[PDB]
């Protein structure tokens, strides 16, 4: 199947701060590619989709880029509501895979 | 007529005669039953990104068809030699098709210990759909095509057709086709089958190779009376620009004034057989030239005709630019460079652009005392006026025909993987064994009947072609080019059976070796 | 708007067997592919298995197949998963998400139901 | 004619030309031999107060018969659309009935394997009923029919009858008829079967709904010339007695005088599709309209054609006043609601009573000074005078024709199922195997032989209509309602077969689209 390596493994920053999360792939999966952000006790939710896209009623300050093996998440003016573990999945082919996470601390 | 009469003969052989050939084929089929009688929905069972450019939804239906349309089902090795050698062109007139001697068989197996034995009250059903009112099939360069080599037996291949899906979901605008719905023809063992049609005027193939270049027309020993811009300015320092205009002439013929230009390009990535000047990375699918429909991408194969590659480098190919066969024998799956066989495009580049080039450079700005002159690349051209073309040519392994799409527009309709483009092509020929229940229940039951006999059928198959064919009238002093076989000894004849009985097809063969002026 | 419920989650013993059964109240539950995700304890999500909008077809990961079979019912608009021969790296939280048409990505989530392997 | 040659093709399709369209089917059949070629009396089995309604007295015969009374064996959906969407009636005209490629099984069973053998002289025995002399059974919406989609093999249903019986018992006057004694035509297999018939002149099937209603014929902009009693009393009080007259106009509608009034009515009772609002008992039998013979209770059903149910209230329909086909692979017993299909008669609510609702009122008594005006239900109304109704729309599920009783009278003569009334509809078609005898005793015994071969046939039908047309006139500016599918997408196209092979119907499908004025 395909892997998914996620970097830094865990990131700590302090509100206004620019974040960038890397999420690389063994195989070309295209656009396919999915950021979700997961808080204690719930269900991951999806920020980006499909490479660029922006899912709808999340703020504009996430953004995503990267096609083929190489993508990219930006988080630009942290927030306190951003703190969470993030994760890139690869919705191209199945067996579906999740990166191992990249979890934001408070400064 | 009768049980113990034969309702057809065999014919086999090519009729040379004047500006005509007539090519006459019969194959020994079997048909057996697809689906158990039924008509099932099929979709891609697919998930994921990767399965939207595969998705399709459709019908697999209980009936067979036949399939000639590849050339090497009506021509020997030597007669078709006979034809790229001497001939600057030909194609199809006539058609006419036969189905004879059928038999059918029922098979009962018993602790696993299975009988056969002749039916010989049941029937074989066969239509052709003359009003095309069926999804076509026949121009997909498809497998089930009568076999090139006339001893062999070949299985008949199961119809099926796609309608629109989004996904693989169906919408309202997808059709359905019952072909039950049709009147067909019944055989019985002493029946048989025939129809005959006729081709509609086409283009004659060039089966020729052009000894001249498009850039190269002019006479080389006079000057044009056109001028070119041969200097912007007067050497290296400030303020030097002017205008100095020259002769164009035999010295430089490439700022010649030409009345005619190479037709249009689409680039296709370059592939080496030597595979150690090839990146180390897979660029195969991410790499290819494709076009998207409705959301899909599809790839760009084999495209627009494209000369192959420059001269003197052949390692070279378009990524998907080139028809590709297996050799005898060869795997379905990931097999190896030597065991396909890349044709190549390469006597069309006289007139057409090489695949893996750009077209050529336009200018991006305009110049100024500010800004100096830009260019870009052309990766893809589409038509001008004054652009000529070769279209692509045809192989012994290749298709002939194909249906052109019924449309408002189309243009040059001649089928991008070689042969004659038709409004009205040859028609689809369906066959299947009428089902034959097993024994019903002794009270009656609404529900269809799912229990039948196990049935199969099996006969012959005779097709006809007339070729019309136009002559070479050349003044060219020198020889030419011709295909030829090979005096050196080897183990087995090119273009016969081995000692287990496979016949095999050594390599490729084209249709262009005789020359024509540009 | 769209809802996805997951009940039947609980406590069994290794070798045990159990069903899981997802709601979904808010869409049209046949146009849509759905699966199966479990999110071990301290663990990424993870995921399992997804059947096709008509049920024609579906995907197993390999650490699971032939013990766990999805299953899709349309006119009750709910998904199930059953586990057989239940292990103790099993036991995690099983999650049932829609598959995003087109995108493939997983635009809804159920809330989830926690199911545990333990030997006692 | 002979064993290796077939007796007949495959016809299927439909030919619109002009005002007639043409009708083929062709199916495949397998006829069982029923009752061990032997005709059987039968009666009800059950006993007490229940058995009473459900008496009856018979014969089962050893024949089967051919059955395609129904519009889906004649139309495919998109025919039926092509029909119901451009005319305004239709109705039949000439039928033409084939019987071919006939074949006889033989079944020895040995040891728990059965073996499927030819039998090549057996015989297959067929006659049509032309002269009416035997019970008709095709006008009782039975099962059995040729299948709605042409791929399907169908078994050939059972023939019986009943006649006159009293309880279980039969009578002097009670009939018994051997179908041995008509003349019919014995078939090998190399032999087949045609004939022709001629329907007698019905009317046109009325498929259009009314753009008008019964009670809004006026012209809206002017008053009647007509007076009605407006008035009784001057206002409250003692000896207020008057007549005061005013003119029928555009503000009261209702008081205005007609010409012409709806039809008859039998009251049905009224169920809701929403179960929470049906009282909470068994009332489907009690509560049911019926009627009386001879001491037996029918259920009125569908009975007279009345519209379904109010404009508005869809979700109410008639206890037994409906016609009610099932979904694809529904149970025969205690089905859910969603397992099957309720059709509606809601476009008939111009002309006809809604079935569910009094007829109107009625005065019951003489008002007088010391006795106010009383008024009654009409629960069931007759034929008046002045009444005009449309009949019950046919279905593409639905019957064709119907044979009229043969009696001194009738009214109205066209069949409340639906369809078109004929005193010669089209014939019964028998058919059955002929017995052959397994090896007698040598030595002589006088007992009829009750050992036989056990023994099958199969082969095709092909049956043909044409079918007149009546078109769209109409000068209606706006567009029409027309039957149409739905662009959604779906798992699976609508009037198609599944994954599995199974044909289904998704919804009945009426006749009644475009309008015509009241």
């Amino acid at each position: 199947d395909i892997q998914m390596t996620q970097s830094p493994s865990s990131l700590s920053a302090s509100v206004g701060d620019r974040v960038t999360v890397t999420c690389r792939a063994s195989e070309f999966i295209s656009r396919y590619l999915n950021w979700y952000q997961q808080k204690p006790g719930k269900a991951p939710k999806v920020l980006i989709y499909a490479a660029s896209s922006l899912q709808s009623g999340v703020p504009s300050r996430f953004s995503g880029s990267g096609s083929g093996t190489d993508f990219t998440l930006t988080i630009s003016s942290l927030q306190p509501e951003d703190f969470a573990t993030y994760y890139c999945q690869q919705s191209y082919s199945t067996p579906y895979t999740f990166g191992q996470g990249t979890k934001l601390e408070i400064k | 007529d009768g049980v113990g009469s034969s309702s057809g003969n065999w014919h086999c052989d090519s009729q040379w005669l004047g500006d005509r050939v007539i090519t006459t084929s019969t194959r020994t089929w079997a048909l057996p039953t697809y689906n158990n009688h039924l008509y099932k929905q099929i979709s891609n069972s697919t998930s994921g990104g990767s399965s939207n450019d595969n998705a399709y939804f459709g019908y697999s239906t209980p009936w067979g068809y036949f399939d000639f349309n590849r050339f090497h089902c009506h021509f020997s090795p030597r007669d078709w030699q006979r034809l790229i050698n001497n001939n600057w062109g030909f194609r199809p007139k006539r058609l006419n098709f036969k189905l004879f001697n059928i038999q059918v068989k029922e098979v009962t197996d018993n602790n696993g210990v299975k009988t056969i034995a002749n039916n010989l009250t049941s029937t074989v059903q066969v239509f052709t759909d003359s009003d095309y009112q069926l999804p076509y099939v026949l121009g997909s360069a498809h497998e089930g095509c009568l076999p090139p080599f006339p001893a062999d037996v070949f299985m008949i291949p199961q119809y099926g057709y796609l309608t629109l899906n989004d996904g693989s979901q169906a919408v309202g605008r997808s059709s359905f086709y019952c072909l039950e719905y049709f009147p067909s023809q019944m055989l019985r063992t002493g029946n048989n089958f025939q129809f005959s049609y006729e081709f509609e005027n086409v283009p004659f193939h060039s089966s020729y190779a052009h000894s001249q270049s498009l850039d190269r027309l002019m006479n080389p020993l006079i000057d044009q009376y056109l001028y070119y811009l041969s200097k912007t300015i007067n050497g290296s320092g400030q303020n030097q620009q002017t205008l100095k205009f020259s002769v164009a002439g035999p010295s430089n013929m490439a700022v010649q004034g030409r009345n005619y230009i190479p037709g249009p390009s689409y680039r296709q990535q370059r592939v080496s057989t030597t595979v150690t000047q090839n990146n180390n990375s897979e660029f195969a699918w991410p790499g290819a030239s494709s076009w998207a429909l409705n959301g899909r991408n599809s790839l760009m194969n084999p495209g627009p005709a494209m000369a192959s590659h420059k001269e003197g480098e052949d390692r070279f190919f378009p990524l998907s630019g080139s028809l590709i066969f297996g050799k005898q024998g060869t795997g379905r799956d990931n097999v190896d460079a030597d065991k396909v066989m890349i044709t190549n495009e390469e006597e069309i580049k006289t007139t057409n652009p090489v695949a893996t080039e750009s077209y050529g450079q336009v200018a991006t700005n305009h110049q100024s005392a500010q800004a100096q002159a830009q260019t870009g690349w052309v990766q893809n051209q589409g038509i001008l006026p004054g652009m000529v073309w070769q279209d692509r040519d045809v192989y012994l392994q290749g298709p002939i025909w194909a249906k052109i799409p019924h449309t408002d527009g189309n243009f040059h309709p001649s089928p991008l993987m070689g042969g004659f483009g038709m409004k009205h092509p040859p028609p689809q020929i369906l066959i299947k064994n009428t089902p034959v229940p097993a024994d019903p229940p002794t009270a009656f039951n609404k529900d269809k009947l799912n229990s039948f006999i196990t049935q199969y059928s099996t006969g012959q198959v005779s097709v006809e072609i007339e070729w019309e064919l136009q002559k070479e009238n050349s003044k060219r002093w020198n020889p030419e080019i011709q295909y030829t076989s090979n005096y050196y000894k080897s183990n087995n004849v090119e273009f016969a059976v081995n000692t287990e009985g496979v016949y095999s097809e050594p390599r490729p063969i084209g249709t262009r070796y005789l020359t024509r002026n540009l | 708007e769209v809802q996805l419920v997951e009940s039947g989650g609980g406590l069994v013993q290794p070798g045990g067997s159990l069903r899981l059964s997802c709601a979904a109240s808010g869409f049209i539950f046949s146009n849509y592919w759905m699966s199966w995700v479990r999110q071990a304890p301290g663990k990424g999500p993870e995921w399992v298995a997804n059947i096709k909008q008509d049920g024609s077809a579906n995907h197993y990961v390999d650490s699971v197949k032939g013990r766990f079979t999805i299953s899709r019912d349309n006119a009750k608009n709910s998904l199930y998963l059953q586990m057989n021969s239940l292990r103790a790296e099993d036991t995690a939280v099983y999650y049932c998400a829609r598959e995003a048409y087109q995108d493939w990505n997983y635009d809804y989530w159920g809330q989830g139901t926690l199911v545990t392997v333990s030997s006692a």
